[PDB]
């Protein structure tokens, strides 16, 4: 709809009357008036939010019978506008003519005739006038029809640019939330219900992630509300500019005074929550109010005294000092306080706190006799023009002073006052102390700073000055010593065979240094030396070992001398060779990239440009102690909120950004960055969010933890987004390498015994039902079936495989005492055996050894188990009917559990004896002592774990005594009622690792050599239920762990092998970096 | 004998030149012409006899034991060098004008070193001719880069611009030093300043202009040993103290004496390198340094400088 | 302060599970107040420190303690609905060092059943168990246990023989696995003979003979058959911390034959 209102902004120098001549037509005083309705904002104070927070009408008013240095005056406020708006009206309005000759009159029409009607620079003059007084006038009149039809004017000039007029339509709905926020009585008006409020009126402009960024973003520019986007007072908490006009400049009038003293001010003015508080402050940073000085206290710019304390400087005769000047034409608007801001941070041992003085146009730092600072604003008669004076003493570290000012100026400029990048740079010098200055502009010392010669008097030869003394900052002479360029090291052609590549900045070479391959930037030619100290600025102080560093830097033919990577970028290493790429190699790439991130988002640097491109390999070799570094820090591959083009990037675009790297990384192929062929999907792709299951859709062998970081990485809301700190935590850990799949089991199935084939696929129990009921899991779909093979429910299972008949068998071991055998290869084979006098408590097979219940053992022959109701060779008798066996472990020995009795078999299946382990209560507690034995390992000494006991007893297998305890509560008492410390089962594994489940989903690894603990592997599941080794189809080892996962949950994990020394070597590797990135930061 | 020796208000020295048999020549830096005064130690008598139109830059004795005479050469800024005898002040001889000023001079034979890089070499006797042409003339600068060291201590050390020399019996260019590569220590402002100073005993130990620190140079392979820092000696010492160098002086017990622009001389054991002591608020500002043996044979320093109405001092320092 | 009322917390506990604690009974009908007054007097003396100063909550009829998440007691009145007869129960977690904060209660409830009651010995001792967590609780008479003590075996359900329980976890006070280490009975060193040759005299708890324990010549108590397994641990707790050279040191126990070791010079 054709919106039909437009801002006007009255502005001029104090003294004015501006104000009136408002009242007459019709910090700051805003109001409406309906002509088209303007949104008249009259900045009759010095208001500085024309420039910390800079459709509108600029009229200017001055007062005439002051005259031209007014005028003058006016360049300032023409140079900010133009500087901000050049496209926008300007109306020059004289006024107090009744006062002021016509003599003034003409001057000043002449002045602006000659300096600024017709002088680039200045934003357009449209129109002005002379105004008689503000009590009315045939000139206002003019004047009133001169703001009409210019504005018309206006708008038509920016349809004939941006294509808008003064009906522009804008979607109905924004001006709908403009009477809406209207319409808001709030006692501290600062917004957050923002969202109730839109839902509050339906639901309009519900594209949160586009239409809603429009609608604020018109709202400020429109005048409605203010958003203040790195401040956390931003993006929640939309202010009414009534109140942030109000408080902020009263407070300034309510010069260095403490922060404490400003708070119980404020506390009484306006109760504040002291979080708001906390922001307060860091906007009256933000808006140039006040500014922070020690954390104690505020500068405060506006009001410090505007005469220049006397200073008296150590050092007089020429040679002794530095002067550098730059002359301007006048100063821009606020200027000043922002220069200041910066110089505040200035250290000469940043590589005693100075007693820092301040005279508004200039800060005093002392520090030291040996090395001061002095800037501050000087101005001469016949010179128009003022300007700035830098003093330093002539040292090294009056060096290091001159480069931080100089570089600070500069930047200043850069991003705040450009235009005038004017500033006409004068280096000062002379042959001789006692004599008078003369004046060199830099660029002249460039050219001969070039020929590398003296400062030669051109009509004395024996006059001469070495340039480092008048410009110290043209030569690098404030690098740090580590960086200087030892020109006999390095060793360069700059021939075509050697071109790395190009750029803006000139071009890369290969080349040789100290003996190291490294790459050599060169500015050729390309306004050097000032992006040359700007690249060197951010190079230092940035120390990580993930990031390529700055390797001696030199003036002489201005290079940068930087690291080489010897295996290229990761780019080509994903489309060349995928061999090289292995689990262990993705995984520490992926941990060094995201210590970069961490890095420099610390340092407050967004990366914007994640991609393999930048990734640099300085070997493929998986155990090195730096595999991937960051290139360049300080496409088709973008977060999609900022791919909207309309918000401002900040971490979380990084982060996303690198949860598509990641992505990358799982699928070796590269299939997304192979869809960049076909960019308009692509691009596309990545907006939408939409990706396909990595596992599926490219075949891609399972990486769980790390395919559950990608779907917490990659989410919509920037909001909702992982931090890159703990990004790196979560890549940080043993499980997330060694954890290959997990299987959920189907809803309310509990499987209470596991038959891996050994040959891939599991056979499974089932404890659920009170029927024989078997199970079947196919590790190569996770398929899953189940059926009904017996009556009661099943106990035991074992494989009997005869690889001589070329077949196996399924014997399955249950309630009723019953053996039922089910041919492997054959469904219909299933058969049953003679029926044991009790129920099955265990298998174990060759020899089909049977455990029952009443302490029975059956011995079946090899192969007799294949014929149906076949009897045991032979039948022990070794417990009784209260004594069961239930465990029957061999690593041709025999070894098992029978109560509370250790038994072992010989090859003839004699008892060889009978150790009584009860004994054992001497030591420990009697209850767990004296337990069912529930598992027997067998080593170089039995592991011996009993019935909710939480204590493994140790035996000595050769003298049949007690020789340790492993208690499993002190370990997790270590750790900070799921903590039961029941031992649930024991693995062995021959590397010395010991795997202990436990009641509560933890799983223990001790170290058998020293019996000490590696690791509690935790938060598995709910309980640990069995615990297998095996090998897969692909010959890997594995554990098998079944666990609960009370909803009676259960499901299958599994392990590589080796987590053992993962967890080990994965701590030495972060730690030795750990000291490195120390190592680095600490030199300097 | 530590003897305060003061002159006439506002007398100022320019160059010096002590009777190594008790007198010591002076040249009228005061004054807008060659002028040369003269100080009788024996009896702190003191006057003055113009010599030239331009000023004196650079006094030496010349002394031929075997024809029983002596001569002071007055190196001016016309490039003209005056010989006058001294046991008859009229008795005067002019050598060979420079092609510029002279800044140095060192008496075997009579080495000029001028301010555009050149060495006269004049064989000694020619000191008795007018008009006399030079044995030999090197070429070691140019106009922007001036030759301003003769240090002897048998061989020539040459301090010309940012080059240490070393000439041979012939007046063949030994070795050159180009000291710039210093720049990677110290501060290029310093590093890259015309050679003033050169002492040498089992190293080079480098005064350069307006430095607060001393190069020390390895003769043997041409590297640098290490720095001396004054102005950290000064630091150390609890615009009148700039640190900046006017002076070496150096006995063979590595007594090292560093003159100044202020009122203090450092006094450093070079075997260690070592500050030793310092001589505190001798004169607001310390010229030159002389190391001279008087009329009794006592081995002494001539520290001259000012207590700025300049006031020209000179101690006869108690070595 | 008895001047709390009979207030029962809402208090989630560890070891929730049947197999994580102890539970033992004491029924009366009524146990007259200033019982607990005394009873608690006694309660604030424990501290298996001793062969800390936890959250405790003091419920005037009992008391919550707290201790650690790895051993705590509760110890309080009771009544349930159809069950008029009120009792004290007693909850541990199992474990030794519930054990030995039960030990030390159920030794100050007896004492105090001998101050408060003196002569009544009501007050039928329980073991609440049961065959299977999160199944339903029953009771042994202490009497009848004693005398499945003696057996040493394990509680064996005669219906269904494959449920058994180690006895000790039923009645951690019955067996003295509580004790400093330094004084459990070595089986295998108690050169104990028995014979009227051995001994050296007698007592109220039944005579006194002497062995070879560990090598070494000791004196042996034997409570035989008045009020065994009771004497020999309240005379232990007079042992305990008993220090000095006139004095017999203990050298040893022995809850399985009731038979203590002492010094014998």
């Amino acid at each position: 709809v054709p919106y039909n209102r437009m801002k006007l902004m009255i502005v001029g120098n104090t003294g004015s009357g501006k104000t009136t001549l408002l009242q007459q037509l019709m910090g700051i005083d805003v109001k409406d008036w309906p002509i088209l309705v303007l949104n008249v904002w009259d900045f009759a104070g010095r208001e500085e939010f024309y420039s910390t927070h800079p459709r509108a009408l600029y009229l200017a008013v001055y007062d005439l019978s002051k005259g031209q240095a007014e005028v003058d005056a006016m360049k300032p406020w023409l140079f900010n506008i133009k500087a901000r708006a050049s496209s926008s009206p300007v109306i020059l309005v004289g006024t107090h003519l009744d006062v002021s000759d016509e003599k003034q009159r003409k001057a000043c029409m002449s002045k602006i005739t000659k300096e600024l009607l017709n002088k680039r620079g200045f934003p357009a003059i449209r129109d002005y006038h002379f105004v008689n007084a503000t009590e009315e006038s045939d000139a206002l009149a003019k004047l009133r029809k001169t703001i009409i039809n210019e504005s018309l004017n206006f708008k038509i000039r920016d349809q004939l640019v941006v294509g808008q007029l003064i009906p522009d339509c804008y979607v109905e709905l924004e001006k709908i939330i403009l009477s809406e926020r209207k319409n808001v009585p709030i006692e501290f008006p600062v917004i957050d219900r923002k969202r109730l409020l839109q839902l509050v009126r339906e639901n309009q402009l519900q594209l949160d992630e586009n239409e809603l960024p429009h609608a604020v973003h018109f709202l400020n520019e429109s005048g409605v509300l203010l958003h203040f986007q790195a401040l956390q007072l931003s993006d929640l908490y939309f202010v009414e500019p009534k109140w942030l006009c109000k408080i902020m400049a009263q407070i300034l009038t309510v010069g260095i005074i403490s922060r404490r003293d400003v708070e119980k001010f404020l506390s009484k003015k306006r109760k504040f929550p002291k979080n708001y508080m906390s922001q307060y402050f860091k906007l009256l940073e933000k808006f140039q109010i006040a500014l922070p000085i020690g954390e104690e206290y505020l500068l405060v710019p506006s009001s410090l005294s505007d005469h220049r304390p006397v200073i008296e400087l150590p050092h007089c005769e020429n040679s002794e000092i530095i002067i550098r000047l730059y002359e301007m034409p006048y100063f821009p608007m606020g200027f000043w306080s922002r220069l200041i801001n910066r110089l505040l941070e200035i250290s000469p041992y940043m590589l005693l706190r100075p007693n820092r003085m301040y005279w508004r146009q200039g800060i005093y730092l002392n520090w030291s006799p040996e090395a001061y600072c002095l800037v501050g604003s000087e101005v001469l008669d016949n010179h128009p023009e003022s300007f700035l004076k830098i003093t330093v003493p002539s040292c090294r570290k009056g060096c290091i002073l001159l480069g931080q000012v100089v570089d600070h100026i500069d930047s200043l400029m850069e991003e705040w006052f450009p235009g005038l990048l004017l500033l006409k740079k004068w280096a000062l010098y002379s042959f001789n102390d006692g004599e008078e200055h003369q004046k060199i502009l830099l660029d002249d010392l460039m050219k001969k700073a070039e020929e590398g010669d003296l400062l030669v008097n051109p009509d004395q030869p024996r006059l001469t000055i070495p340039i480092s003394q008048i410009a110290p900052d043209l030569i690098l002479a404030d690098l740090p010593r580590n960086i200087m360029l030892n020109n006999d090291e390095l060793e360069f052609e700059q021939a075509p065979e050697f071109l790395l590549g190009d750029g803006s900045f000139g071009s890369v070479y290969r080349a040789a240094y100290e003996g190291e391959e490294v790459a050599v930037k060169i500015f050729n030619k390309h306004t050097s030396l000032r992006l040359l100290r700007q690249e060197l600025v951010v190079l230092c102080h940035l120390h990580h070992p993930s990031l390529i560093s700055l390797l001696a830097a030199g003036i002489r033919p201005r290079m940068l001398v930087m690291e080489l990577a010897s295996k290229g970028s990761l780019d080509r290493l994903l489309q060349q060779d995928k061999a090289s790429l292995t689990r262990t190699l993705q995984h520490r790439i992926a941990l060094h990239v995201a210590d970069g991130l961490r890095y420099l988002h610390s340092a407050m640097i967004i990366y914007r440009d994640l991609k393999p491109h930048n990734v640099l390999l300085f070997t493929l070799y998986p155990n090195a102690a730096i595999i991937a570094k960051i290139a360049d820090y300080g496409p088709g591959f973008r977060a999609p909120e900022v791919a909207r083009g309309n918000v401002i990037y900040n971490q979380q675009a990084d982060v996303y950004s690198f949860g598509l790297l990641l992505y990358d990384i799982l699928t070796t192929g590269g299939r997304i960055v192979e869809g960049l062929k076909f960019p308009n999907e692509f691009d596309e792709l990545e907006i939408q969010g939409k990706l396909p299951d990595p596992v599926k859709e490219y075949g891609c062998a399972p990486w769980p933890m790390v395919e559950k970081l990608i779907k917490q990485c990659l989410k919509e809301n920037p909001q909702e987004r992982p931090t890159s700190a703990q990004v790196f935590d979560i890549l940080n850990s043993a499980e997330l390498v060694c954890l290959t799949r997990r299987i959920l089991l189907p809803k309310n199935v509990i499987v209470e015994c596991m038959v891996a084939t050994h040959h891939a696929s599991i056979w499974l129990g089932c404890g659920h039902t009170d029927r024989g009921q078997l199970s079947f899991l196919d590790l190569n779909t996770e398929g899953y079936t189940s059926e009904e093979v017996a009556d009661s429910r099943i106990l035991c299972l074992a494989l009997v495989h005869l690889p001589v008949e070329k077949e196996s068998w399924i014997v399955s071991g249950t309630q009723s005492g019953t053996l039922l055998v089910i041919n492997t290869e054959d469904g219909k084979k299933r058969h049953t055996l003679e029926k044991m006098t009790d129920s099955v408590t265990c298998l174990y097979c060759n020899f089909l050894l049977v455990g029952t219940a009443d302490g029975k053992l059956a011995i079946f022959e090899d192969k007799t188990v294949k014929l149906k109701g076949a009897a045991p060779l032979k039948i022990l008798n070794i417990g009784n009917v209260s004594t069961p066996l239930m465990c029957l472990s061999e690593s041709n020995v025999m070894w098992g559990g029978c109560g509370t009795k250790i038994f072992s078999f010989s090859n003839d299946f004699t008892i060889q004896k009978l150790i009584e382990t009860r004994t054992s209560q001497l030591f420990s507690y009697a209850a767990f002592s004296d337990s069912n034995i529930i598992t027997v390992v067998v080593d170089t000494a039995l592991y011996i774990a009993k019935q909710n006991s939480p204590v493994v007893e140790v035996w000595d297998k050769k003298t049949e005594k007690l020789c340790g305890l492993i208690d499993c509560v002190h370990f997790l008492r270590e750790v900070m009622m799921s903590y039961s410390g029941r031992v649930k089962t024991l693995c062995l594994q021959k590397n010395t690792a010991l795997w202990i489940g436990t009641g509560g989903g933890h799983i223990l690894l001790l170290d058998l050599s020293t019996r000490r603990l590696i690791r509690v592997i935790y938060n598995f599941c709910n309980s640990v239920r069995v615990m297998m080794t095996a090998q897969l189809g692909s010959l890997k080892n594995v554990m098998l762990v079944l666990g609960y996962n009370r909803e009676i949950q259960s499901c299958l994990t599994v392990w590589d092998i080796n987590l053992p020394h993962e967890v080990q070597n994965l701590e030495k590797h972060i730690e030795v970096r750990k000291e490195l990135a120390e190592k680095m930061r600490r030199t300097s | 004998l530590t003897r305060r020796i003061l002159l006439p208000k506002n007398v100022i020295v320019e160059c010096m030149v002590a009777t190594h048999h008790a007198s010591i020549w002076l040249g009228c830096g005061h004054t807008d012409r060659g002028q040369l005064s003269f100080l009788d130690l024996n009896t702190e008598g003191y006057t003055s006899e113009e010599v030239a139109d331009s000023r004196i830059l650079c006094l030496a004795l010349v002394h031929l034991p075997v024809e029983k005479e002596s001569w002071i050469v007055s190196g001016t800024q016309s490039g003209t060098l005056l010989v006058i005898n001294t046991e008859d002040g009229k008795k005067r001889h002019t050598l060979e004008k420079m092609t510029d000023s002279v800044t140095c001079l060192y008496c075997n034979f009579l080495l000029v070193g001028t301010a555009d890089g050149k060495l006269a070499i004049f064989e000694d006797k020619t000191v008795k001719l007018k008009g006399a042409a030079p044995l030999k003339i090197l070429n070691i600068g140019n106009v922007s880069t001036p030759l301003m060291c003769l240090s002897e201590s048998n061989v020539m050390w040459g301090g010309c611009g940012t080059k240490i020399f070393s000439f041979s019996n012939d007046f063949t260019i030994q070795k050159l030093i180009e000291t710039r590569t210093s720049q990677l220590f110290s501060y290029a402002a310093f590093s890259d300043s015309n050679i003033i100073t050169v002492v040498v005993d089992t190293a080079l130990y480098i005064a350069k202009q307006n430095s607060p620190v001393v190069e020390v140079w390895d003769k043997k392979t041409e590297k640098l040993c290490g720095l001396i820092d004054c102005v950290h000696f000064l630091r150390e010492v609890m615009m009148s103290y700039s640190g900046r160098v006017k002076t070496l002086c150096l006995q063979k017990n590595t007594a090292l004496w560093i003159g100044t622009g202020g009122g203090h001389i450092l006094l450093l054991d070079l075997s260690t390198r070592r500050l030793i002591r310092v001589i505190y608020n001798f004169c607001n500002s310390v010229r030159v340094m002389m190391t001279a043996q008087l009329g009794s044979l006592k081995n002494v320093m001539l520290v001259l400088g000012y207590n700025r109405e300049i006031q020209s001092c000179l101690t006869v320092w108690d070595i | 302060p008895s001047s709390l009322s009979d207030h029962r917390p809402v208090i989630e506990l560890p070891h929730c599970e049947n197999s994580e604690i102890i539970i033992r009974l004491y029924e009366m009908p009524y146990f007259p107040m200033g019982f607990w007054s005394r009873l608690i007097n006694r309660l604030l003396e424990i501290s298996p420190y001793m062969l800390l100063r936890p959250n405790r909550m003091y419920w005037r009829q009992g008391i919550y303690l707290n201790w650690s998440p790895e051993a705590y007691c509760l110890v309080g009145s009771e009544v349930l609905d159809n069950h008029p007869e009120s009792f004290l129960k007693i909850t541990v977690p199992s474990c030794r060092k519930g054990c030995i904060l039960l030990g030390q209660v159920v030794d100050h409830i007896d004492s105090l059943m001998e101050e408060w009651f003196p002569g009544l010995l009501l007050l039928k001792k329980w073991a609440l168990y049961s065959f299977n967590d999160g199944e339903e609780h029953q009771k042994i008479l202490l009497d009848d246990l004693m005398k499945k003590a003696e057996e040493g075996d394990l509680l064996v359900n005669p219906d269904q023989p494959r449920l058994t329980i180690p006895i000790s976890q039923i009645a951690p006070d019955l067996i003295l696995a509580d004790l400093p280490r330094n004084i459990m009975l070595n089986n295998d060193e108690l050169e104990f003979e028995q014979a009227p040759e051995f001994l050296l005299g007698d007592g109220s708890f039944g005579s006194v003979y002497r062995a070879a324990y560990e090598g070494e010549e000791v004196a042996v108590k034997i409570f035989n058959k008045h009020t065994s397994l009771r004497l020999l641990r309240q005379e232990l707790v007079v042992l305990c911390h008993l220090h000095h050279p006139s004095l017999i040191s203990l050298l040893a126990a022995g809850i399985r034959p009731r038979m203590l070791v002492m010094e014998l010079a």
